[PDB]
């Protein structure tokens, strides 16, 4: 899942059409990774 | 304690009250709080919309992508159609005055 | 009530449930006993000991009256319960004929106990041999065994549990006139049965000797290791 | 007639009691409950929905009183859960007829699990398709146990049986402490109910009943609409 | 398979097929019928010669239970005795402590109940009998009840149990049982257990008849010789 | 009738029986208790299973069963089959007291108990107890006794054991530290928290997964005692300060 | 025909090894568990074509391995449940003791659940010889010590009576699953020689777990 | 879905299903049969229809219809053998109850009774349980009329229209449909919409020789069974 939650980081740094990666867009990344983990 | 919901609301909260008492990066990290938070619960059936609007206030705030920060106001608006029309026609403002700041009258 | 015929025969004529259980017997301990004119002589092998436990709780010697000693081979939860049904058989021979029970009598009632029990319902057959040993009155010292069939049988010296046909087949070439001589002379024969066994080398061997008067008595591993030690010192010189 | 009189139970190769397994597969397939003590009295709720409307749901109750303070409820199969009842409703009074005295709530569960220990061993018998959670308050103390099928028994603080209930004693723990009273237990009981029940879950959907030092009661359906009014 | 064996088993889709095993054994059993007249019963059973060196009178299908009740019987005859003693013991017992003879619908109850007490159980099997019960009252009539292996009773105008049913009952209900007396049915009970069973399967056959009524005063007994006589007088005259 | 039954009585035919077989194959899963002596006093030292954050923690003990006035024993295996047994030699100790007026020798109360467990071994067409057991106690025969039972219904008496779920690493590592006649009640404390350190999986030696009573004799009491869990954890850290040292020195 | 039976791990394996050590003849080798295969017919087509070529080429020698493993584990790439491994056993029912013209093959045989296989198939005219092979005894577990420490480096500090009688039942495969692993605690370590330490902590790495 | 005796002894599949109680519910629909029970605001109606196949059978011992007690009546579907030993115990628990306790048994004290019976068949691995359902209706004082159903997995309920037969699904959908419209029922209003459920479901628009229908009402609580002539008084008024 790490490698599940920092691809999906340049996602949501592409989502809203930026260049770098910033460190709110991994903590926006692992509340959606782990809620998975409390699905099923 | 066990709720999760409840924590979206006073985090928004304080989103609306350090930037109306002009603070806009402690406003920022608020709203952060409020966006890795909302990414967990199941039904935010309405609060969407109220966070939806919020994260295109700030983002405009400072001016620095008006495109993407028109693009919460429409998503902010979709949320409130035909349910609340008192926060609904105060989002065509928002979407409109970005408009003009975009120069496509 | 479970009413069900467990033991059943076969389409050639066997038992199965008898001769299933006389292979719970083939894995026991090893028990060895001869008889002397004066004083029995039988000691099981394999002790086993883990050095962590009581040595008196695994003792497979018992007895039954003052005159009749009883060893065996199987599975240990089935055997004292043979004991304790023969304990109170001998105990209300005395009430009845005033005379202790001599050893064929006790055999007769251990035997019939495991006969009918391989013929009522819902009962598996008992999985243990043993070796019943007692000098009777008028100093007639014999013994017997019991196959879990239920066949009471006398003998000069036998053995039973695991390794025993190898044991019995050593008897056959050393059980002389002489070797039955003295008291110390008929142990000399069993320590060097046990020796031709699984391997005991004095550690896990427990002699118990009867002189026909006393009750039984276990030596300590004090004089087993004398004896082994001349039991070799005589192997020593010879070859 | 008569009997069997053989156990249709045995251990598998694998030393596991394969009939007792496939019983708590029925109990997991009922209908969900749980239930809660709180330091004052312990709070039972089970969650009965009709297939249509049809049925009448005032004539048959889940939460059933055993004594003047001893309540009981299940998750599992319904004709086996009154079998025990009405076996639990006598062990209460040889227990009376003999010390003239109201059965302790720990007393009450060393004998219906011992029923059902020589119930899954003996001859001819399938094991019961029920657990039970049982309350009561005796000597200030309340209490909240728990059977199975098997025959065992614990003393919890909080816990959920039937269906999701493992995401229900997850819930339960995220929201229980040792400091609640009465009246709070019953709004984060139907709280955790609300998290497998269907639409709608009026005062007839669910029923709950109650232990303080004053004896066992069960919930009118006037106030329990009192308690699911102002609720999630 | 292995769902037919226990009477304990429901098949897969939800019946007990060692009943229905049973059932398929009183289709060998040759043929009995009875039907009822205005005031009284009367049975028939064709009965097979087996053999020439049996005995005219043997092993009699057509028993005799109280006193005005009678029974005919068709399945395997071990059986058939078998429920016969029983129906016959239980009804002295309602003698002995009720005082009075007993009436049909409760003795027919009584029985059935005690047939199907044999379909619930592993460790017996179900009766291979059916058979019929009648008698005549006084004060009731005349009444007519037939019993499967499975348990069942209903009430008859007229009923029939062997290896042709459909073809013995076929001409039945062209009879008017509603209105004679119980003189013309002998000849009409014997008549149509003639037209069955073909001179090809059996080779010779034997006539036996029962009768009840006030005509016999409520008594049940076996027609007299002379009568059947007439009705084997009236034997070979449906060639036409 | 006869198609449905399981024939748990009979034997193989290699000469064993399968069913106990079995049921002392789940006897090795699903506990760990151990038992000490060699001294006044002996201790019974059991692990607990069920560490789940909502329990009571009530009933005095989790598998320890006060059984006569003056001793105890613990269980393991199904807990149901259990309580059955555990109320069974109960009782047989009080009628012994009824017929003799006298409390019962610790050695022939297990005796009676391994009657009845080899019973159901034997005839009656019926599952056995998948039930071992320790015993410890005290007479005036012999002092301080320590037995175990077997689901085959045969004992044994013994200075250590291990019924465990590593019992045979335990046994293993009994036997290289021991002495015969001078452990005494702290050496013993202290040998205890060594061996289910390492047969128990779950590191560090939480205070709440174990459970330790003793069984000391006072003049006309024989005195036995549930160790709370305020001098559990003081136990646990003296073996914690003792193997910084004995392993740093080394 | 030879059988040979016993606990597993107490050598049945290894003196099939010594045979073919020795022989001159050809040596074939299969394992019971690939008999079985996925297409119907396919399984008896392989056991006709094993004593096909074990015929066409000299006196010859056949050993199968492990031939309960064809009867106890049931796997879902056989199309065929059961009545088609039965179908397999009746082909080599025959080849053992067909009505044909056999030749110089023998045949042996190897497994550890001797009570589940077919008695058909074990009767004298197929099979002739039943070898039993027993744990080892105490006396010959000393033997194997020797044999396994033999070329290595060891230091006298160990006595290997002492781990004798560790397990009261250890096969042959366990002593020389601890005298291997002792080895490789001496590499980590760089060192030439085994101490008594390497062989504590073995036996708690293969017995115990 | 199955392992061991599974399918053949009430024992535990490893699903958690039990199939020889499940077998047993589609042992109710061999029958060929339908009943409708529906309750009123002061009355209690049982509709069943039947099925005379021949004229040589007599018409008045088909009924399905049984007296329990002086006020409860009850309508039997399924089997038809196993469906009377079950009145016979009704009959016997409801005598004991007057006779232990001096008042008259509540109709939900004898469903209960009969459920705990019909729940040890499903209980003990030797018997069979009894593949026939159970309808009861009758008076209770302060409770006004009321219905219940027992079927042979030991299971009860109060309902308040009830159907029971092979066109059970359909019927119970028609009459759901029909409650929750929340119209007030008079005595000739249940009656008329319990003969035109099943006169829908079935679609038969049948003459009064077919059915047949108990009833109790709190002015005379006997229960009670209508005449053809009165039956078709409500028939012909059904067709306005
Ligand atoms: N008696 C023995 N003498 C020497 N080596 C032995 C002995 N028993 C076992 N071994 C060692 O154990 C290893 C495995 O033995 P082998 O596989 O032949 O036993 P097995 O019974 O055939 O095993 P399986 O039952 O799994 O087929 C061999 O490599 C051998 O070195
Ligand atoms: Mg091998």
């Amino acid at each position: 899942e790490v490698k599940g939650v920092c691809t999906e980081a340049g996602m949501y740094a592409l989502r809203e059409r930026r260049v770098h990666v910033t460190q709110e867009d991994f903590e926006m990344a692992v509340a959606k990774v782990m809620q998975k983990d409390s699905e099923k | 304690m066990d709720d999760k919901a409840l924590l979206v609301e006073v985090q928004l909260l304080e989103s609306k009250t350090y930037h109306a008492l002009s603070n806009l990066p402690k406003a920022r990290a608020a709203l952060t709080s409020a966006r890795t938070t909302a990414n967990a619960i199941y039904c935010p059936p309405k609060l969407q919309a109220t966070l939806d609007m919020q994260s295109g206030i700030i983002h405009a705030a400072e001016e620095k992508d008006w495109k993407t920060a028109y693009s919460y106001f429409y998503e902010a608006f979709e949320g409130y159609d035909s349910i609340d029309s008192p926060k609904a026609i105060t989002s065509l403002k928002y979407m409109l005055l970005c408009k003009i700041m975009l120069n496509t009258p | 009530s479970y009413d069900r015929a467990i033991t059943v025969f076969s389409p050639d004529g066997h038992l199965f449930q008898v001769e299933y259980a006389q292979e719970a017997v083939k894995k026991g301990s090893t028990a060895v006993g001869v008889r002397g004119r004066d004083i029995v002589v039988l000691g099981v092998e394999k002790k086993s000991v883990a050095k962590l436990q009581d040595e008196r709780t695994v003792r497979k010697i018992c007895a039954l009256d003052d005159n009749v000693c009883m060893a065996f081979a199987g599975l240990t939860a089935d055997a004292r319960i043979v004991i304790n049904r023969a304990r109170v058989e001998c105990q209300s021979h005395r009430l009845t004929v005033e005379d202790p029970v001599t050893v064929e009598y006790i055999t007769r009632y251990i035997a019939s106990l495991k006969q009918r029990y391989t013929q009522s319902n819902g009962r598996r057959p008992f999985g243990i041999s043993a070796l019943i040993v007692g000098f009777d009155f008028d100093g007639t010292p014999r013994l017997y065994q019991t196959d879990p069939s239920g066949t009471y049988h006398a003998w000069k010296a036998n053995a039973i549990g695991r390794g025993a046909k190898s044991v019995r087949e050593f008897l056959e070439k050393n059980y002389t006139d002489e070797a039955i001589e003295t008291d110390d002379l008929t142990i000399k024969l069993v320590i060097k049965a046990l020796l031709e066994v699984v391997q005991s080398g004095g550690k896990n061997i427990e002699l118990a000797v009867m002189r026909r008067d006393q009750s039984l008595k276990i030596l300590n591993p004090e004089e087993i290791e004398k004896y082994v030690a001349e039991i070799e010192k005589e192997k020593e010189e010879n070859e | 007639e008569r009997g069997y009189s053989f156990s249709l139970t045995t251990f598998s190769p694998s030393g596991k009691l394969v009939q007792i397994e496939y019983a708590l597969a029925a109990v997991a397939g009922g209908a969900p409950s749980v239930g809660i003590k709180a330091a004052n009295g312990v709070v039972l709720a089970t969650e009965k929905k009709q297939k249509s409307i049809l049925y009448d749901e005032r004539s048959v109750h889940k939460v059933e009183p055993i004594t003047k303070h001893i309540g009981l409820v299940y998750s599992g199969m319904g004709p086996d859960y009154r079998v025990l009842v009405h076996r639990a409703r006598k062990l209460a009074q040889q227990y009376y007829l003999v010390y003239q005295e109201p059965i302790p709530t720990a007393q009450l569960v060393q004998r219906v699990a011992s029923v059902m220990q020589e119930y899954t061993q003996s001859g001819g018998v399938r094991p019961f398709g029920v657990s039970l959670l049982i309350c009561g308050w005796n000597e200030g103390r309340p209490y909240l146990f728990q059977s199975d099928p098997s025959g065992a028994y614990f003393a919890w603080k909080a816990t959920a049986m039937g269906k999701n209930y493992v995401n229900g004693k997850t819930f339960l723990e995220k929201r229980y402490n040792e400091d609640l009273e009465l009246e709070d237990a019953i709004h984060t009981a139907i709280l955790t109910l609300k998290e497998s029940f269907e639409g709608q879950m009026t005062e007839d959907n669910i029923e709950v009943g109650i232990c303080n030092e004053a004896g066992f009661r069960r919930l009118t359906p006037t106030e329990v609409k009192d308690y699911l009014a102002a609720i999630a | 398979t292995g769902y037919d064996l226990s009477a304990s088993t429901f098949s897969p889709d939800g019946r007990v097929f060692q009943v229905e095993y049973a059932m398929k054994a009183v289709e060998n059993s040759s043929t009995a019928i009875g039907i009822r007249c205005k005031d009284g019963v009367v049975f028939g059973v064709e009965k097979l010669v087996l053999s020439k060196l049996y005995e005219e009178g043997s092993n009699k299908r057509l028993f005799n239970v109280d006193r005005h009740v009678g029974m005919a019987v068709a399945g395997l005859l071990a059986d058939a005795r078998s429920l016969a003693d029983i129906a016959r013991e239980e009804a002295s017992n309602f003698r002995s402590n009720f005082g009075y003879n007993i009436p049909l619908k409760h003795l027919a109850d009584r029985v059935a109940m005690y047939v199907h007490a044999y379909t619930l159980y592993s460790a017996v099997r179900p009766f291979g009998c059916s058979f019929m019960l009648g008698s005549y009252s006084v004060n009731d009539g005349a009444q007519l009840y037939m019993i499967d292996p499975s348990g069942v009773s209903y009430g008859y105008w007229g009923c029939a149990i062997g290896k042709a049913r459909q073809a013995a009952k076929t001409e039945i209900e062209k009879l008017q049982m509603k209105e004679m007396t119980c003189r013309d049915i002998v000849k009409e009970v014997a008549k149509i257990i003639y037209i069955v069973h073909d001179e090809v399967k059996d080779k010779a056959f034997e006539l036996e008849l029962s009768w009840v009524g006030e005509l016999t005063n409520g008594r049940h007994e076996i027609v007299p010789k002379d009568i059947r006589e007439e009705a084997e007088k009236y034997a070979k005259e449906s060639l036409k | 009738s006869r198609r449905y039954d399981s024939r748990t009585t009979i034997f193989s035919p290699e000469g064993r029986l399968y069913q106990v077989e079995y049921a002392m194959e789940a006897i090795g899963h699903a506990g760990t208790c151990l038992g000490i002596l060699a001294n006044d006093g002996v201790l019974l030292a059991a692990e607990r299973r069920n560490i789940h954050k909502l329990l009571d923690e009530v009933f005095f003990s989790e598998k320890i069963y006060k059984l006569n006035e003056d001793m105890a024993c613990s269980v393991a295996g199904i807990t149901s089959d259990a309580n059955v047994l555990t109320n069974e030699l109960r009782l047989i100790a009080q009628r012994y007291l009824l017929q003799y007026q006298e409390p019962i020798p610790c050695e022939q109360l297990v005796t009676a108990l391994c009657d009845i467990k080899q019973a159901y071994t034997q005839f009656g067409g019926k599952r056995p107890f998948g039930v071992s057991l320790l015993y410890i106690g005290w007479d005036k025969h012999y002092g301080f006794q320590l037995y175990q039972s077997d689901p085959s219904g045969n004992y044994g008496g013994w200075k250590a054991t291990c019924i465990g779920n590593n019992s045979a690493a335990a046994v293993s590592m009994l036997k290289q530290d021991y002495k015969e006649g001078e452990m005494t009640l702290k050496s013993a404390l202290a040998l205890a928290i060594k061996v289910l350190n390492k047969t128990m999986d779950v590191s560090k030696l939480s205070a709440e997964k174990v459970e330790i009573a003793t069984l000391t004799r006072e003049n006309g009491k024989t005195v036995i005692r549930v160790l709370k869990q305020k001098e559990v954890e003081q136990l646990i850290k003296k073996h914690e300060e003792e193997e910084a040292k004995a392993e740093r020195e080394k | 025909g030879v059988i040979l039976y016993g606990p597993p791990g107490t050598g049945k394996t290894l003196l099939a090894k010594a045979v073919a050590n020795q022989t001159s003849a050809t040596f074939l080798r299969v394992v019971g568990s690939e008999l079985i295969q996925k297409y119907l017919g396919d399984g008896p087509k392989l056991v006709r074509e094993l004593f096909r070529v074990a015929e066409e080429h000299a006196p010859s020698i056949v050993f199968i391995d492990e031939i309960d493993a064809i009867g106890t584990k049931r796997y879902d790439s056989n199309s065929g449940g059961e009545r088609e491994i039965q179908r397999t056993m009746l082909e080599l029912l025959n080849q053992l003791d067909g009505f044909d013209s056999r030749g110089d093959v023998k045949v042996i045989m190897a497994t550890n659940r001797i009570e589940t296989l077919d008695p058909a198939l074990i009767r004298p005219g197929r099979i002739d010889r039943k070898i039993e092979f027993p744990l080892p005894d105490e006396k010959t577990k000393k033997r194997i010590f020797q044999i396994h420490t033999s070329r290595m480096t060891l230091a006298d500090d160990v006595t290997l009576d002492d781990l004798i009688m560790a397990k009261d039942d250890l096969s042959g495969a366990d002593i020389k699953a601890i005298c291997t692993e002792a080895g490789l605690m001496a590499l980590r370590e760089r060192r030439m020689k085994v101490t008594n330490e390497d062989f504590k902590k073995s036996k708690e790495n293969v017995l115990y777990k | 879905s199955s392992a061991g005796f599974d399918r053949h002894i009430t024992i535990f599949s490893p699903e958690g299903r039990l199939y020889q109680v499940e077998y047993a519910f589609k042992a109710i629909n061999q029958g060929g049969l339908t009943s409708v029970a529906v309750r009123g605001k002061d009355c209690a109606v049982i509709v069943t229809q039947k099925k005379v196949p021949d004229k040589l059978l007599d018409s008045s011992t088909v009924t399905h219809l049984f007296k329990i007690t002086e006020n409860i009546g009850c309508v039997m579907t399924g089997m038809t053998a196993d469906s009377r030993s079950q009145v016979q115990r009704a009959r016997y628990e409801a005598a004991n109850w007057k006779y232990k306790y001096g008042y008259e048994i509540p109709v939900d004290m004898l469903c209960k009774r009969i459920a705990d019976i019909s729940q040890v068949y499903t209980q003990n691995a030797e018997m069979r349980p009894l593949g026939c359902c159970m309808i009861l209706i009758g008076i209770d004082e302060e409770q006004g009329p009321q219905v219940y159903k027992c079927d042979p997995a030991g299971y009860y309920c109060g309902f308040k229209a009830t159907a029971a037969g092979v066109k059970q699904t359909e019927s119970t959908s028609f009459l759901e449909k029909k409650v929750k419209k929340k119209f007030d029922w008079t005595f000739e209003q249940t009656v008329e919409t319990a003969i035109t459920c099943l006169s829908t479901v079935l679609s038969i628009d049948f003459k009064p020789s077919e059915i047949e229908v108990g009833v109790v009402t709190v002015e005379n609580p006997k229960f009670r069974i209508l005449t053809e002539a009165e039956i078709d008084a409500h028939l012909v008024a059904l067709a306005e």
